[PDB]
């Protein structure tokens, strides 16, 4: 049913990104693996939605 | 004049604030006191000609989005009129005067006299930059050329000098009507990085200071008063917020106009008339 009915998508998982700065607590803007997000993701999956 | 505080501080801002991105060791000097990493990135990213993320300066309600990574939003506030003149007499005049100029200049030989070219017809004359002139010198202005005598200055016959000086409108005579007024505008660095945010603040600050010492607020919009709000999200319910720490900028400024007068009366004539009762 799910399969039938859902959208393709690609899944791609949070976690806390370490370029966290280890006194203030943000993150670094010019990071390149998040781009000022705190949150860096894992390689996409794909599912349905 | 009548002025517009928030398109000068547009105008004012965003070239200084150019200035200081592309000048990295001034964005090294202005963060000394923020944590290493955090002044290291806001380096990184912002300053330097390289800069890939950039800054971006505007009034409040665009219809387009804008650069929420870093950007300062002006806003104009309130004001009030605070002193008035006698009669509202801010000054008075005899020759129409404009605004005030300074501009670079090159003394030249031209028949046994030195001057100095002028873009604009000479209002009046401030400051020639690092000379005072003697009674010998002959000092005299015309038109829109400063002339001043060759014989015993022929060493300086090239002379660079910034001519400080104003605009004329026109020969006529009135009264500068008006009052002073005290104005309040808003500024806030948008970012959603919080120390973005409190980076900007920073700059900002820099900025206005550096901006105390200009022409423009040094002869209009006096007594700039600086206070600060607390950082705290703008926005609260996207994909992230979005920070901010508001100051606000308060200026004491003079609001006129140049009422001409047209009577003019260049002689008495006098009459005896005999009463014979
Ligand atoms: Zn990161």
């Amino acid at each position: 049913f799910i399969n039938d009915r859902g959208i393709k998508v690609l899944w791609e998982e949070a976690y806390f990104c370490p370029c966290l700065n280890p006194d203030t607590g943000h993150p670094r803007v010019d990071c390149p693996r998040c781009h000022g997000k705190g949150i860096a993701y894992l390689p996409p999956k794909e599912t349905i939605m | 004049a009548i002025t517009s505080v928030d398109s000068y501080l547009l105008s004012e801002i965003k070239p200084r604030l150019n200035t200081v991105l592309e000048n990295c060791y001034i964005i090294d000097e202005v963060l000394k006191d923020f944590d290493y990493q955090t002044r290291e990135s806001f380096k990184e990213a912002f300053c330097g000609k390289n800069a890939q993320h950039e800054v971006t300066v505007g009034f409040n309600f665009p219809k387009f989005k804008n650069n929420y990574e870093a950007h300062y939003l002006i806003q104009l506030g309130q004001g009030q009129e605070t002193k008035n003149s006698l009669g509202s007499i801010q000054s008075s005049y005899f020759e129409a005067t404009g605004d005030t100029l300074v501009e670079s200049s090159t003394a030249i030989r031209e028949d046994d006299k030195l001057v100095f070219t002028v873009s604009k017809p000479i209002g009046e004359l401030i400051k020639v930059e690092d000379i005072e002139f003697a009674k010998y010198d002959n000092l005299q202005v015309e038109g829109n050329k400063v002339s001043f005598k060759y014989q015993t200055n022929e060493d300086y016959e090239n002379y660079n000098a910034n001519i400080i000086f104003t605009e004329k409108k026109n020969d006529s005579k009135g009264l500068v009507k008006g009052f002073t007024v005290e104005e309040q505008v808003t500024v806030v660095g948008l970012s959603f990085n919080v120390d973005v945010a409190r980076c900007l603040d920073a700059v900002l600050k820099m900025i206005l200071i550096s901006m105390r010492d200009s022409i423009e607020e040094q002869q209009t919009f006096q007594l700039q008063n600086l206070s600060f709000g607390d950082i705290a999200p703008i926005i609260e319910d996207g994909d992230s917020m979005i920070f901010g720490r508001p100051t606000i900028i308060k200026y004491t400024s003079s609001l006129d106009l140049d009422y001409t007068i047209t009577q003019d009366i260049n002689k008495l004539t006098f009459k005896e008339r005999k009463d014979w009762k």
